[PDB]
DNA sequence: TATATATATA
DNA sequence: TATATATATA
């Protein structure tokens, strides 16, 4: 998954 | 009395992990491996369950899981949510580095 | 509305 | 020098009126038709602007509306609230039987 | 549902 | 200053 920003 | 929450935290320690906007979540406090770019003073690298997102965070909106498991273990509809809730019981290891 | 109080 | 706030209202008066729970309310002094159970002393029926709620308060929950219009006349997003300024400055009359 | 803010009180 | 409760938003 991606950065949870 | 009240005990204080840690303010320092180690590579596979299981916590709940709370940002702005959703609940608190189920998430695993990573390596950071030597030899990579530096992160911002007191942030960890944060592995969430179930969306399997990452983030770096201070301790502050970090809860051991262990302590604070039926305050935030309750199932909730956000996607991922509940399948973290599953995987921080029965593969807290899933794609970990540290050890 | 009602009373209130 | 601190000019009191009137310890006497008469029927017609709008006004500010302060609950416990709510911010100042745009109100009026209903009147109080005689043959009637006798309130409490020093206490007048309010009518409040928004949600057309009532209720018996003194003069110290009381604020003249005129002049504590700036201080009190701000837009808040409890329910009545701006439509109670709406009907205080443009149908003050609503349902009032003074006259 | 389940968040955040607004704005009350303590 | 810190918390509880009402109301908007996603």
């Amino acid at each position: 998954g991606g950065v949870k920003k | 009395m009240a005990r204080p929450r840690p303010r320092e935290y180690k590579a596979g320690d299981l916590v709940f992990a709370k940002m702005k906007g959703y609940p608190h979540w189920p998430a695993r406090i990573d390596e950071l491996p030597e030899g990579a770019v530096k992160p911002p003073a007191n942030k960890y690298p944060i592995f969430f369950f179930g969306t399997h997102e990452t983030a770096f965070l201070g301790p502050k909106d970090l809860f051991p899981y262990k302590e604070y498991k039926d305050k935030f273990g309750k199932s909730n509809k956000r996607k991922g949510f509940n399948e973290g809730l599953w995987e921080i019981e029965n593969n807290p290891g899933v794609k970990f580095t540290g050890y």
